[PDB]
RNA sequence: AGUCGUGCGUCUAGGAGAGGGAACCCACU
């Protein structure tokens, strides 16, 4: 590596690069399987090679990464490309005489250990558009309704009527959830895997209770 | 000084032009695409070659589309006409070079040796999962392949086990890279060599830094400079040249810059070049002679080997360097080649010693070739070969650059040798001769076929060589009247030619036109080349009659040459002559196309025209006046013209030629068995046609 | 900065220009060389760890490239001659005829005696291996800082004015924000991170936006820093519109115009945004002031401000602990 | 130096569209907000991440090394 | 359109032009350039004579003389990497060229490679284009000289005294040469006796005279023997009897002296050094009075009346302050303060080192009873001065006032910019006197109100505003000649009793003379300065209340640019000279890169104003606010 | 073992040898990165 | 409308540690 950037900087940038994880369940954590180091059964190996030329700067993208390990017919670890041009995520720029040559090992993991594993960027969660449950006391100076614009989801619920009294028996319901995926996993598979993980955690709790 | 630094920087830039833009443009093309143009861009982008260029940028913008179109047409021609041997490679790691991907692949040494893949060869790669291992892979599969990708060979590294590592450069944005997975079999087949295209592109880019850039853009030759007549006469007497030739040489040498010399065939063009070289040497100054074809370079080298006389009359033989391969160059020129001259001049501890010895030998060879080039005074080569890497590394300025057959080469090829700081350029060419080789008719429509010498002649009239010796005055009459618009004077030997015989007899005359009353030509779909049997039969009968008349009195070894516009017709004639006459046709008779036969002169020339059917008014290549001039000017004593009367009469030039022949009584009706009185059918047909 | 061998250099990972920039900044060229980043600040007391002007920074943002820094430290060594014909030598000590040997590991040193770039050095590891002949020689290596460590970035060797060999070794380290690190807005507010929360725990707006920073509101009244809230509102308006906002002192624009523009952008006029508790999803009773704001990571960091001594070296003059954490003082 | 790979606030990948952002600003001569909206950035976190970024990598590459 | 009014926003464009013409480090670069151009030659010429002679001094490009090597061009990056000194050698011709040393070269000066370098050239040299230079590379370390604040010289400052002290009011002037051979001459005149003390006497502490002498004896020595002439010089308006009543004790006590020789003898009585008062001491006292007493006004005996007139003016100011008709002078005002940049500091260091070298070569010549210039004496001295910050004549000096040179801070670009434009106050960081620490109202537009360190240094270290520049100095002789030719009566011919109305003209604190038509002269001077004939840095102030004209050309004066407003307009309302056409021209020039800040100065659209001049002008807040939804901040009404 | 700041060409000089670049007069003489394996993590 | 010039290269596998005072400047609570 001889780029103007730093090895730690480029490594951090590479870590955030999304990778295909449709068959992540098939892949096993490195800490679990008995392997010396980053065996093909628990890791994905890619190689990044690049260098500049006379007067044209070399831009390094996600597509430049080349898978070197054997995936055994699994569509996992492929860089995610979504831009119209198809270049991918810009990584760095190399000038004439600047040689970049490195290897990347990707392991199975969760976003809790590091945000780079986050499959969803923003997860919007809303409920009770109209202030029916009195959960929030809108801050107002002249008029609460005028100051605070109506939410988009408000159209999906009947507007409140001042005639009726406050419903103290009402509880939170009809939660509007918008899930956006970075690209590693489709939103449908994202929610499916989240439900599966929660169910597996509850089942593990039950198993621990039974064992103890 | 500052000027020296600027000159050095300009030379370095000219000799170190990056090829990356050319690779980017070429690799974006689709091999499977079958169209007149590489892309679907609007036709309006292409523009005809402007006579005057405002600035180098406009010249480059005009030329680059034409060069790309020519390259695409050459690629298509290689794909269709030629079928290179396919091979297979294993994909490796990919390196993201600037706007490119370099893929390392391992191949067998025998496979690449058989295919003939070098470091400057273009290939097309494809993925064929359903391809049967036993199936005979061919270029047809690549053309019909769903996915194809162009690649350029960069390096070829040999390694134990007979393993060749090849670095293939492809366009980054190309989607085919998605199939370039590790340990993946990819079927690749060669297309063509990009060395000439790369050199042309480099010259086009560097034209800005050329010393004569202004003259090239303006295309205006430097004004003539008056010279004393006494000096011209002295030079003519010393070199034994002609008055007109001596005056033209003196005028060209006196003025600095581009010099135009129009030498019609048979006017001592090689003699004129020798005189120019001798005059320049008499007045170290390295001189670079460049010719479009290796044959011209070999002829020039052979002529120079005999020595060139100076003003004092003392013949001398300056060291001559031929920059070319031994196989392509003539056998006689092998000694003059750089490799042979260097060889003549030269005359795990074991592994390390062997490697050190090999490195020492390589260094000694490099030093020897550098010394030979530095001491050499005359360097003869081709336009493409003039840009050889060795010369660029040497970086030796060539003050005088002579270009031969300036009308037979493209502008880029002619300008290629000028990169080496060419201050004086002397271009010799005859516009009436064959135009520069072009693969695309569309490019010709944009005046791409037009060479720089054509524009220079249009701007100013060159010094036409009026005196000719080999060409018979009758033969040169019609070309002089029409093609050259006069200004041609027959030499002293108007009728004192050594080949006196076979002229007195009435049937055989210096010029004749034996038309065919009836003739049908068949066109082959595979080759699209017309073939006619009447022409072949007439030619065979005439040759047999000539041999019978002088079977033993005179030997026709290398004196009879049959030329036809179409390759298929010439091949059929050769086959028929071999079947009938036998092996004697190998030497006695020479069969070759008119374009290919250019540069060769024979006592008897049989120009056979294939166009016989009158159904289609189209004339074809026969319409062009330059081809007719080339065909007529290659003869010395006897010309036998064969072709249907009406089809030729359709064209204006051919109609004028027929009228002139009738005026000179050179027209004689001919048909099958013309000289066979036994066949009464031929006599009856001739009588009826009268 | 790659070629500059400064004694101490700090480089921000992802410099960002402020959303609200004074018209004089372009003349100062601050936009070309910004010092800070635009982080989504919520002025609320969420977990109680931002009290006393403290702040809560998102752990996910921290590990995703938020306020990461590169610290470069350069050590210089010379072969200054003490007496003619006697000079120091840059060579790896071999323990032979040497009496002064320190805990620094000399294995990292190469044959030349200088660690090449890409070598891990920590603690008292020797960076430059120099030995002064004595009349056989005594070690004079330059040990690495005890309290600082990292990957050696570059090494250069030249000749001084008198021709003596001179060496300069620059070591680069990556420093990530921590709780003890000090940050500050552009209004004289200085805060030390109290706790690092992942994107899940921190509250999220109705659009799913999780703030990068949370600041206790109590910092505003006492400090009289009304400009911070106006800057946050202007930054929100600029981000929504996409056009950089003018935050010059005496600009004709007023707070009412900014609020009107924000309302036109489909948000609360005064910048308050409904937020949800990340622990349980319950809507917060009181709406939270929210929006982007420019922040700067000050050089004051806990990593270099933490010291501890247990029977360390003592001054010869008084047999008492020496002064300075870098020298293992007390 | 280079555009951040993912948004600090939410984590959305924004490095792909930096070149597209520059092309829209230059080729189409579109305003900042319109270009960002076309690229598909709704939340203002990504909007300020892209808008506020500075291309110091080019300036560093201006040097010979 | 072209002459239409100008909006507030368009003014920003003009501001941009300023930063293009000068930049953020303009002051230091200009000071260093003017130093190396003129001050070095002036110092060489001042001590050129010896009992040998130096004709000219030449400065080459920076170079390094490596041992066992060949000298070659040295660049700032190479110096920083190799810890070399970025200095250029000095060549001086000697007659009956010699390398005298190396002068450090400031970045972005007129003697550095990066000056005539484009962005591509700077990158090729591994130099950041954003770097503003303005520092010295010593042993690789980057050192910046902080502007030093000092009390302006050649000005009379009158201060009261505490009740316990017998003195009531003291008027002090720090006379010093503005051309060469600078030496501090603090002349103080004190009024002994508090209110009601019944002893209203005034005594001036002549330099080298410990015992204060009455002003009457000084006037007698100068040549004004008659008491009436002394009173007329002291008091201009005979109508004011209070001044005469207060001065009556002074003349009563000075009546003893009536002869010039007696006055000179009495002056020479104190400070005896084994001399005879009547033998070769009257000449000594006369020489002291010619040089020591008010050296700045003149240094020749041809016209000694100027000293008498200046002393009379000083006594008049002291009496006015004592009578309470004139407010006490304030030290915090920048009009009386000068900010010496790297220019004057390097000039002093040079002067000292060159004097030391001259002494050394003189000693060497004396030894050689029957070349050999120690160049290191200057180079090493300068290196030490720029290394530890000890600004002293020699290393052994303990009162060098360290802190002048500080390691440039490069934590961030803004920090470097602030440090390069930083100012320091020589007052010790200790003490608990809040008055100097507080920023005076004069700091408006010259010192940033907010940017300042917190703690002991608070209120002492100051940072100049964006549109603030330090005068580099100019020759006042053209101004003196113009004033004399325009109708300024010589001070020798001044006749106050027959000239009740007259405006005194002061140039660099020198009372050259008086003028009868102050308005016309002031208008002509302003027109010439706006046209560009006179350097804009010169500050001209006219006070009608005191009827005094002051002209300042000395360096170290802080000034800022402001638009000029004139009543000439078709509409008739007050409008600025700058119009839409000038802004359009500036925008066109910016787009092209013809019309820059220099053109604005030449056309008179923008004028430089210093601290002193601001006391005699009214400034509008905005271009169009003071000339002609309760959300906008309340704006002060345009009463004027 | 060493490279030039400007030429960026390998020198591989030894002890008791000049530290100046052979190609040019510049003598910065930077050193290339260590051949030892180096690993980094995105954390 | 049916044909064509141009280029490439030849030797490669063996055990242990211990130390700077003064002055100046910047900066933090
Ligand atoms: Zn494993
Ligand atoms: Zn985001
Ligand atoms: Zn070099």
């Amino acid at each position: 590596n001889t780029t103007v950037l730093a090895d730690e900087f480029i490594a951090h940038r590479l870590g955030l690069i999304p990778l295909q994880s449709m068959d992540i369940e098939q892949l096993e954590y490195s800490r679990d399987c008995f392997c010396e180091d980053h065996c093909d059964k628990c890791s994905v190996v890619l190689t990044l090679q690049a260098f500049g030329e006379s007067e044209s700067t070399t831009n390094v993208y996600s597509k430049d990464l080349v898978i070197v390990s054997n995936l055994m017919g699994r569509n996992i670890g492929h860089p995610i490309i979504q831009d119209k041009e198809g270049n991918g995520v810009l990584i760095c720029k190399l000038r004439k005489g600047q040689e970049l040559k490195l290897t990347c090992v990707a392991k199975k993991g969760i976003a809790k250990e590091h945000a780079k594993w986050g499959p969803a960027a923003a997860i919007e969660f809303e409920y009770d558009p109209w202030n029916k449950l009195k959960h929030t006391d809108y801050w107002y100076e002249q008029d609460s309704a005028k100051e605070w614009p109506q939410s988009k989801n408000c159209e999906y619920e009947d507007p409140p009527n001042e005639g009726d009294p406050f419903d103290y028996k009402a509880q939170a319901d009809t939660f509007y959830m918008n899930v956006e995926s970075v690209g590693s996993i489709p939103v449908d598979q994202v929610v499916v895997r989240g439900i599966d993980t929660l169910q597996k955690k509850v089942a593990s709790i039950l198993l621990a209770l039974t064992q103890m | 000084a500052e000027l020296a630094k600027q000159e050095l920087e300009h030379m370095r830039k000219r000799l170190n032009v990056d090829m990356n833009p050319l690779y980017e443009i070429i690799l974006q093309w689709d091999y499977t695409r079958n169209s007149e143009y590489p892309d679907d861009e609007p036709i309006g982008n292409y523009s005809d070659v402007k006579d005057f260029f405002n600035s180098p940028a406009d010249y480059q913008k005009v030329m680059k589309p034409l060069l790309l179109l020519e390259s695409w047409q050459g690629l298509c021609s290689s794909r269709d006409r030629e079928d290179y041997k396919p091979f297979s490679i294993i994909v490796g790691n990919r390196t993201a070079v600037s706007d490119f991907y370099d893929v390392y692949a391992s191949v067998a040494k025998q496979v690449i040796q058989d295919c003939g893949i070098s470091e400057s060869d273009l290939i097309v790669m494809a993925y064929l999962p359903d391809f049967r291992p036993d199936k005979r892979l061919s270029s047809d599969d690549f053309k019909k392949a769903q996915h194809t990708c162009l690649a350029k060979v960069r390096t070829l590294k040999n390694t134990k086990g007979g393993n060749v590592d090849v670095t293939l450069r492809i366009h980054r944005n190309h989607s085919f890279s998605k199939f370039l997975t590790l340990r993946s079999e990819i079927y690749c087949v060669k297309v063509m060599q990009m060395t000439t295209i790369e050199r042309e592109y480099s010259t086009l880019e560097g034209l800005e830094y050329y010393d004569l850039v202004g003259q090239i853009l303006q295309a205006k030759p430097s004004p003539p400079v008056n010279v004393d007549a006494a000096e011209i006469e002295t030079v003519k007497k010393s070199y034994k040249l002609n008055t007109s030739q001596a005056e033209a040489i003196v005028n060209s040498v006196s003025k600095e810059g581009f010099s135009l010399i129009q030498g019609p065939p048979g006017t001592g063009k090689t003699k004129t070049i020798l005189g120019i070289i001798g005059y320049f040497l008499s007045t170290k100054q390295k001189i670079l002679i460049c010719a479009p074809s290796n044959a011209a370079v070999d002829e020039i080298c052979l002529r120079l080997k005999s020595g060139v006389y100076d003003k004092q009359g003392h013949q001398f033989k300056p060291q001559l360097v031929r920059v070319g391969r031994s196989d392509v160059v003539n056998v006689a020129i092998k000694d003059l080649t750089l490799e042979e001259l260097v060889d003549k001049r030269i005359g795990d501890e074991m592994r390390e010693k062997n490697s050190v010895n090999y490195r020492n030998r390589d260094l000694d060879r490099r030093n020897a070739q550098a010394h030979i080039l530095a001491v050499s005074d005359i360097i003869c080569s081709t336009l493409s070969g003039s840009a050889h890497d060795v010369l660029a590394t040497m970086g030796i300025k060539f003050d005088t650059v002579i270009i031969d057959e300036a009308c037979q080469c493209t502008e880029l090829s002619s300008i290629i040798p000028l990169r080496y700081g060419g201050k004086r350029c002397i271009m010799v060419g005859d516009p009436n001769q064959l135009p520069p080789t072009v693969l695309s008719g569309a490019a010709s429509n944009f005046k791409y076929n037009q060479s720089l010498f054509v524009r220079m002649e249009k701007n100013s009239s060159p010094y036409l060589l009026d005196v000719q010796y080999r060409m018979h005055p009758s033969i040169s009459k019609f070309p002089s009247s029409e093609f050259y618009q006069g200004r041609l004077k027959d030499g002293p030997g108007m009728d004192i030619l050594n080949k006196r015989p076979w002229h007195q007899l009435e049937p055989l005359a210096p010029y004749k036109f034996f038309d065919i009353i009836s003739g049908r030509q068949e066109q082959n779909a595979k080759t699209m080349s017309y073939t006619n049997m009447e022409e072949i039969r007439v030619a065979i009968e005439l040759v047999d009659y000539l041999f019978r008349k002088f079977d033993n009195k005179i030997d026709f070894t290398g004196k009879i040459g049959i030329i036809s516009p179409y390759r298929e017709q010439m091949q059929k004639m050769r086959k028929e002559f071999a079947r009938y006459f036998g092996g004697m046709i190998n030497k006695s008779i020479d069969f070759n196309t008119i374009d290919g036969f250019q540069g060769q002169e024979k006592e008897i020339i049989l120009i056979s025209c294939v166009r016989a059917d009158d159904t289609k008014s189209s004339v074809g290549f026969l319409k062009d006046f330059r081809r007719m001039n080339v065909a007529l000017t290659r003869a010395k004593t006897s010309i036998w013209v064969l072709g249907h009367q009406r089809s030729l009469a359709k064209s204006k030039l051919w109609r004028d030629l027929i009228e002139d022949a009738k005026d000179r009584s050179c027209l004689a009706y001919a048909c099958s068995g013309f000289l066979d009185p036994r066949n009464n059918r031929a006599q009856s047909i001739l009588r009826k046609f009268n | 900065y790659n070629v500059r061998m400064d004694t101490m250099a700090n480089i921000l990972y992802y410099p960002q220009k402020p959303l609200g920039t004074t018209r004089a900044m372009e003349y100062l060229k601050f936009r070309e060389l910004p010092a800070g980043q635009n982080a989504i600040v919520a002025i609320a007391c969420y977990s109680g760890y931002n009290q006393e002007d403290s702040m809560i920074m998102n752990q996910s943002s921290i590990d995703r490239g938020l306020f990461r820094s590169l610290f470069f430290r350069s050590y210089m060594d010379q072969e200054k001659k003490y007496g003619m014909s006697i000079t120091e030598t840059f060579e790896k000590p071999q323990r032979t005829n040497t009496l002064r040997m320190k805990h620094g590991t000399y294995d990292k040193l190469d044959d030349d005696g200088l660690i090449a770039p890409g070598v891990r050095v920590s603690g008292e590891d020797v960076i430059i291996g120099k030995t002064t002949p004595i009349s056989s020689k005594r070690d004079a290596s330059t040990p690495l800082r005890s309290t600082e460590n990292g990957i050696v970035d570059q090494v250069l060797v030249t000749t001084n004015q008198d021709g003596l060999k001179f060496v300069k070794v620059r070591v680069r380290t990556t420093k990530i924000p921590q709780i003890g690190d000090k940050f500050a807005s552009r209004h004289g507010q200085k805060g030390t991170i109290g706790i690092t929360y992942r994107r899940e725990d921190m509250p999220f707006t109705a659009e799913g936006i999780v703030p990068d920073l949370i600041i206790n509101p109590h910092a505003i009244p006492s400090r009289m820093t009304v400009a911070h809230l106006i800057e946050c509102l202007l930054s929100k308006v600029a981000a929504l519109s996409g056009n950089e906002g003018d935050a010059s002192p005496f600009t004709d624009i007023t707070v009412e115009g900014i609020s009107k523009l924000l309302r036109e952008h489909g948000y609360q006029s005064r910048g308050f945004e409904v937020m949800y508790n990340g622990h349980t999803g319950k809507k917060l009773m009181a709406q939270i002031f929210f929006g982007p704001t420019y922040y700067q990571r000050l050089r004051h960091m806990v990593d270099d401000k933490i010291h501890a001594r247990a029977r360390g070296p003592m001054q010869v003059l008084t047999r008492q602990p020496v002064e300075g954490r870098s020298r293992d003082g007390g | 130096m280079i555009v951040p790979v993912r948004c600090f606030s939410c984590g959305k990948v924004v490095g792909d569209k930096w070149e597209s952002y520059l092309n829209l600003l230059q080729e189409d001569e579109l305003d900042e907000g319109t270009a960002l909206s076309r690229l598909g950035l709704k939340r203002y976190c990504c909007r300020r991440m892209i808008l506020t970024h500075v291309d110091l990598i080019e300036k560093f590459l201006r040097y010979n090394p | 359109d072209e002459s239409a009014p100008i909006t507030a926003e368009d003014s920003w464009a003009v501001i941009s032009a300023f930063f293009r013409e000068k930049g953020l480090v303009s002051q230091q670069l200009d000071s260093f350039n003017q130093f190396v151009d003129y001050t070095l030659q002036d110092i060489i010429c001042e001590d050129s004579t010896l009992i040998i002679s130096f004709g000219k001094i030449y400065v080459t490009k920076p170079m390094v003389n490596e041992s066992d090597g060949v000298t070659h061009a040295l660049y700032p990056q190479e110096a920083r990497l190799r810890n070399l000194t970025y200095s250029s050698g000095l060549f001086v011709d000697v007659k009956k060229k010699v390398f005298i040393g190396r002068l450090p070269i400031m970045l972005r000066s007129k003697n550095c490679y990066l000056s005539e370098a484009t962005e591509s050239d700077l990158y090729k040299l591994k130099e950041c284009p954003f770097d503003m230079g303005g520092y010295f590379i010593i042993n690789g370390s980057e050192k910046v000289l902080i502007a030093q604040e000092r009390s302006a010289g050649n000005i009379v400052q009158v201060f009261k005294k505490a009740a316990p002290s017998p003195i009531s009011h003291v008027a002090e002037i720090r006379s010093a040469l503005e051309k060469g051979s600078r030496f501090i001459s603090t002349l103080q005149v004190k009024l002994y006796g508090r209110e009601g003390s019944s002893a209203r006497t005034i005594k001036a502490t002549l330099p080298y005279i410990k015992q204060d002498i009455p002003i009457v004896i000084i006037f007698r020595a100068l040549g004004i023997i008659p008491d009436g002439e002394i009173l007329e010089h002291i008091c201009y308006d005979v109508n004011d009897w209070q001044m005469l009543e207060m001065l009556k004790p002074c003349v009563e006590d000075g009546f003893v002296i009536q002869d010039r020789e007696t006055a000179l003898d009495f002056i020479g009585r104190r400070g005896t050094a084994l001399g005879i008062k009547k033998e070769k001491r009257i000449q000594y006292a006369k020489d002291i009075l010619q040089k020591e007493f008010l050296p700045h006004i003149t240094q020749l005996e041809g016209f000694e009346s100027r000293k008498a007139f200046f002393l009379g003016y000083m006594i008049n100011r002291l009496l006015l302050c004592a009578l309470d008709r004139k407010d006490q002078d304030d030290r915090d005002h920048f009009g009386k303060k000068r900010l010496d940049l790297a220019g004057p500091l390097l000039a002093q260091l040079f002067k000292t080192l060159f004097k030391k070298l001259t002494k050394d070569i003189f000693r060497y010549m004396q030894r050689t009873v029957e070349l050999a210039i120690n160049a290191k004496t200057i180079t090493s001295g300068l290196k030490y001065a720029l290394a530890t910050g000890n600004w002293g004549e020699q290393k052994k000096a303990m009162s060098s006032r360290a802190g002048v040179s500080q390691v440039l801070n490069r934590y961030t670009y803004s920090s470097t910019l602030s440090h390069l434009r930083r100012t320091n106050t020589p007052i010790g960081r200790d003490g608990k006197l809040a008055k100097p620490r507080q920023l005076h109202n004069t700091h408006w537009g010259l010192v940033c109100p907010a940017e300042t360190p917190e703690g002991q240094a608070c209120g002492l270290v100051k940072n100049l505003s964006l549109m603030s520049c330090i005068s580099v100095g100019t020759d006042p002789m053209p101004i003196i000649t113009f004033l004399s030719e325009w109708g300024m009566e010589p001070l020798e011919d001044y006749v106050p009793h027959q000239s009740p109305d007259a405006t005194r003209v002061f140039v660099n604190g020198v009372w050259h003379g008086v003028h009868r038509n102050p308005a016309r002269l002031m208008e002509t001077l302003r027109t010439l300065r706006r046209k560009g004939d006179i350097n804009p840095e010169v500050s001209m102030i006219r006070d009608i209340r005191e009827k005094e004209l002051k002209i300042f050309t000395d360096a170290g004066r802080v000034y800022r640019p402001l638009f000029i407003v004139e009543d000439d307009e078709s509409l008739g309302h007050k409008e600025l000279k700058v119009r839409k056409g000038h802004i359009a021209k500036l925008m066109a020039t910016e787009y092209q890169d013809e019309y820059t800040w220099s053109s604005l100065l030449n056309e008179g659209l923008v004028e430089y104003i210093d601290a002193e001049e601001e006391e005699s002008i009214l400034i509008a807040m905005q271009p169009e606010d003071l000339e002609p939804d309760p959300a906008k901040r309340i704006r002060v009404s345009h009463h004027a | 073992k060493y490279i030039c700041a400007e030429c960026s060409s390998k020198l591989s000089l030894s002890r008791t040898d000049a530290v100046r670049c052979k190609d040019c007069g510049h003598r910065i003489l930077l050193k290339a990165r260590t051949k030892r394996l180096v690993q980094f993590e995105a954390r």
